[PDB]
């Protein structure tokens, strides 16, 4: 009983949930931000051809 | 971080074509196009003959 | 199931076993790569203005 009250005190976020947000984050950093980085990579390219 | 590479690309790729079209103003006044016009009629009219 | 919590959890932060790690791998090449490339860019211009 001692060690589930400590489980529930210590439970805010779930441990499950915590895993989904921490698994969404990285689907959302490589899907939104690391191709939006591609993209500014391949521009500075661009701008030195110009040069 | 991402924001601001962003930015820096980009100003750095506008300094640059900014710079660009200061040259070609000095480069072709007024009278120079002029002669290079004339210079292009009689270029022009002897690629035609050949 | 504590013991899975935890071994779950740890998996996920430590991806190369020995390291925490706070940003996505993927991304943090990505910045590594885009600062390498307008550093160049910088030379190159200030190599133009000169």
């Amino acid at each position: 009983s001692k060690t589930q009250r400590a489980l529930q005190k210590n439970t805010n976020p779930d441990t499950d949930a915590l895993l989904k947000s921490l698994s969404d984050h990285y689907s959302l950093e490589l899907d939104e931000m690391v191709p939006k980085m591609q993209r500014l990579i391949q521009q500075c390219e661009k701008h030195q051809e110009y040069g | 971080n991402a924001e601001y590479l962003e930015a820096k690309s980009n100003a750095l790729f506008l300094k640059l074509r900014m710079e660009e079209l200061q040259v070609l103003t000095d480069c072709y006044t007024p009278e120079k196009v002029l002669v290079h016009r004339q210079i292009r009629d009689t270029l022009e009219a002897g690629v035609k003959k050949e | 199931k504590l013991d899975s919590h935890l071994k779950e959890l740890r998996d996920f932060m430590y991806p190369e076993g020995n390291t925490l790690m706070l940003t996505t791998p993927e991304l943090s090449g990505e910045f590594h790569q885009l600062g390498s490339q307008l550093e160049k860019l910088n030379h190159i211009t200030v190599e133009i203005l000169g």
